[PDB]
């Protein structure tokens, strides 16, 4: 059983750190989406 | 980078006082005790913050018979020791490398096994904030991780809103794998500052979210709505009034549950606490009232409380 | 991720142990003995614990 | 009865309604009498000082 | 009587509604004491 | 008869005011209440004194839940009737046939059943006082009388010393003789006043003695020691400081409690109770705080209330 | 020296049943009634009863 | 056993008769005393 | 350790004596307050 | 050890008093302080009043 908890475990960590990734730039991202609108 | 920086934002608050506005301001959880207490409190000098506190509870299952506690305090260091009944030891360190950035340590000790012991650094910038803490570390031959670490980021995506995350790693014994949850934290603020919102999709599926709102300079009040198989959460509505002379806090639980907690301060020293609360589900009161006696030890701090 | 096996780990832990078996009798005594270090009048330590005013 | 039962509903609801309202704002009232007082006193001493 | 799991959460929602509307009212303000 | 009465002896004070000044005056028995209470008092008119009393105590097991309670007063009659929830009704009468001479009548019903119901005259003399009471009289087929008859006996000796006796006559069924016991009392008073003694060798080899001093206007003081097979007694210490603003009582009891009751008077209308007390044998605490509001219901008597 | 035991006893014996019967339910009205009519200003019944000041 | 009963409570009630006549002729005796000595 | 029935009264009564001795002492009046 | 049963011995006894002077006092300091502001604010009005 310790497979499957060690890959939901990771799986959630590299969701995390996508989700800090996307945080991170997320200013940016707004900046654009205001200079389209 | 470069270009992207004329965004000049401003830096939110750290993740704990995400719901301080409102959780430790505009509510009673933190100042709510029962049955009688005394707190004496002793002050030796101003410019570095030292303390000598004491207590004497008597009738409140949560307060103890008697602790003593001695806080210090400068412009870059902070502890806190804390004696209590039975020999129950607590104790707290704040030390700030930089202007921005403090590492904080706390540690809980009772009978001679050290059940808590959390190490946190906090780094705060412009636009983001985090923190990362570990619970009861340790390490094991086996040479995986021991115990509890917890990390959490909050960057500002705009002046007005910040979002973050908040990621939980647990593992109790180090047999087993240890469980990885994370959560997802929202603060929003008013442009003119008037009302504050925060929401809170904690792990498990548990949601706490509040908010919070400024009437007045002496008014000021909040919401707090909580949610946890089946889910068990309840609704709170609470306001607080600020006087010169007197603090009242007053709260409504969607459990039917109705506490206030008024603070006199009879003198710029001895203040007087009343706190009541009644269960109208089960028709019962649990009621406390209390002392805060604060009586310096120096000839210069007495001259300065006196004006 | 984790890599963190070697005998860093036990110095780590034996630090944790000696550290935590220090503080558990000691850090109060440590608070004291730095306020009353700082404070410029360094009252006697038998007032400094009582909850009297001395001036 | 149905019309004693409501009779006690409402009875019981109204004492709950008196007994939250006492709590939450005798405690309030006091600190609004305190405070109305104290800015009475400071406008007595101002009157006293011009 | 239907009590469901879902029942909590509505009304938990509504409560916070109606309080979020209240408290940004002008009602709270004349909650506030003029003096 | 002639020349005996050259002596002109006071009139010593009935047998159920003989503790009045330490039981009543300088001790919280009566006073005591737990948890939250509010008392309102509504005033109609003074002159002819009318009264409108609601209770709503919460937490307390003695107290009930609602009390409502209307007394009316005149120069030589006095009624009061007090509807309690659970719909149990409490009413005494008294009656004065003449300035000295009163008949008082109480009678207590709960759920149908005359529980209690006493009827006793107060016959007042120049140097004696004698009162008897019957509680649940009643008649019976048989013919012997039927229920607990009271009757209390008590002469002034001396202006500074009073003697009396107080006999109990009591009969549960009536099938068997009923028990009848004699008690002894003395009241001795100071020739100035200052300070009052009184004696009860009450039945059953029951002894409650107590004392009463007048330290000052504001502080009086008085000590109440209690007897009872193997006796079971405590001895209490009270003390009560009275100001124009708030009525203090403290009491130390043999037992180990300390207890105390502070009456603020915040405004002339409104009082503010505190009660708490705490037993050392035990480490245990009941408090209770309250409310006391006096509003008037007529334009006159705000009027006076305003002064 | 007891001797009361006659017809008078039962007389006083249904008395006291029919006066504590009468006086379980009247007693309160007993005494709102006498200060309503006493009070010269004479409120209203739901005034009276109820906790608010009027004047 | 209402023999004895009924005998201790009349006995009891007369000697209360007893004592109360004492103390209802009490000052007079005191004034006695004082005059005595 | 003995705790006999009367050891009750005699406690009783010399807590009574005391505080009779204490309550009529100058140090009651002391307790007064001179204000 | 019994110089460890005196020592907590005393230290129950002299929280107990403490507790009892506490509860027993609080209250009085309050009737006194409020008593003694009152008769300051009635000595305030004479002043003013001559």
């Amino acid at each position: 059983e310790k497979r499957a908890h060690q890959e939901q475990t990771e799986k959630t960590l590299k969701q995390a750190a996508y989700v800090a990734a996307f945080l991170w730039v997320s200013p940016m991202i707004w900046h654009l989406v205001k200079k389209q609108w | 980078h470069s270009h992207r920086q004329s965004l000049e934002l401003v830096n939110p608050g750290t993740v704990e006082n995400l719901n301080k506005e409102v959780s430790r301001d505009v509510f009673l959880s933190q100042y709510f005790f029962t049955g009688l207490r005394a707190d004496l409190n002793k002050a030796f000098s101003m410019n570095p913050a030292f303390q000598t506190s004491h207590t004497f509870s008597i009738g409140s299952q949560a307060l103890p018979k008697y602790a003593f506690s001695a806080l210090f305090a400068n412009d870059n260091l902070f502890a806190q020791g804390n004696i209590d009944n039975d020999l129950s030891v607590s104790g707290r360190l704040n030390y700030g490398w930089d202007k921005k950035n403090i590492s904080k340590v706390n540690l809980q000790i009772s009978d001679g096994q050290p059940t808590m012991c959390q190490l946190e650094q906090d780094y705060q910038a412009s636009d983001f904030s985090v923190n990362v803490k570990t619970l009861n570390p340790s390490f094991s031959e086996k040479g995986e991780f021991t115990g509890v670490a917890v990390a959490s980021f909050l960057q500002s995506v705009t002046p007005q809103l910040a979002l973050g995350l908040e990621t939980l790693y647990s593992r109790t014994d180090g047999s087993a794998p240890g469980d990885a949850g994370v959560s997802y934290l929202t603060r929003y603020v008013s442009k003119k500052q008037d009302w504050i919102f925060s929401g809170q999709l904690q792990a498990n599926g548990a949601l706490i979210a509040s908010l919070w709102r400024k009437v007045a300079q002496n008014v000021e009040a909040g919401i707090e709505t909580t949610l946890q198989p089946t889910v068990e959460g309840s609704t709170t509505i609470g306001a607080k009034y600020e006087y010169r002379q007197s603090v009242y806090r007053g709260t409504l639980d969607s459990n039917g549950k109705v506490a206030c907690f008024l603070e006199r301060k009879v003198l710029p020293t001895l203040s007087v606490l009343f706190c009541g609360e009644i269960d109208h589900f089960k028709n019962d009161t649990k009621i406390g009232c209390g002392l805060q006696f604060e009586t310096a030890g120096n000839q210069e701090l007495l001259m300065l409380q006196q004006g | 991720s984790f890599i963190l096996s070697d005998e860093s780990k036990e110095r780590i832990s034996k630090i944790l142990t000696l550290t935590h078996n220090v503080a558990h009798y000691g850090w109060i005594p440590f608070v004291l003995y730095l306020g009353w270090a700082h404070t410029s009048n360094r009252p006697n330590f038998l007032n400094l614990l009582s909850p009297l005013p001395s001036v | 009865s149905f019309v004693r039962n409501a009779f006690t509903k409402s009875g019981n609801l109204a004492w709950t309604l008196t007994t939250t309202a006492l709590l939450l704002g005798v405690p309030l009232s006091l600190s609004i009498l305190a405070e109305q007082q104290l800015i009475e006193m400071e406008k007595t001493f101002d009157l006293q000082s011009d | 009587f239907k009590e469901s799991p879902l029942y909590t959460i509505a009304l938990n929602g509504a409560f916070f509604v109606a309080g979020v509307a209240f408290i940004q009212s002008p009602l709270m303000d004349m909650l506030a004491p003029q003096l």
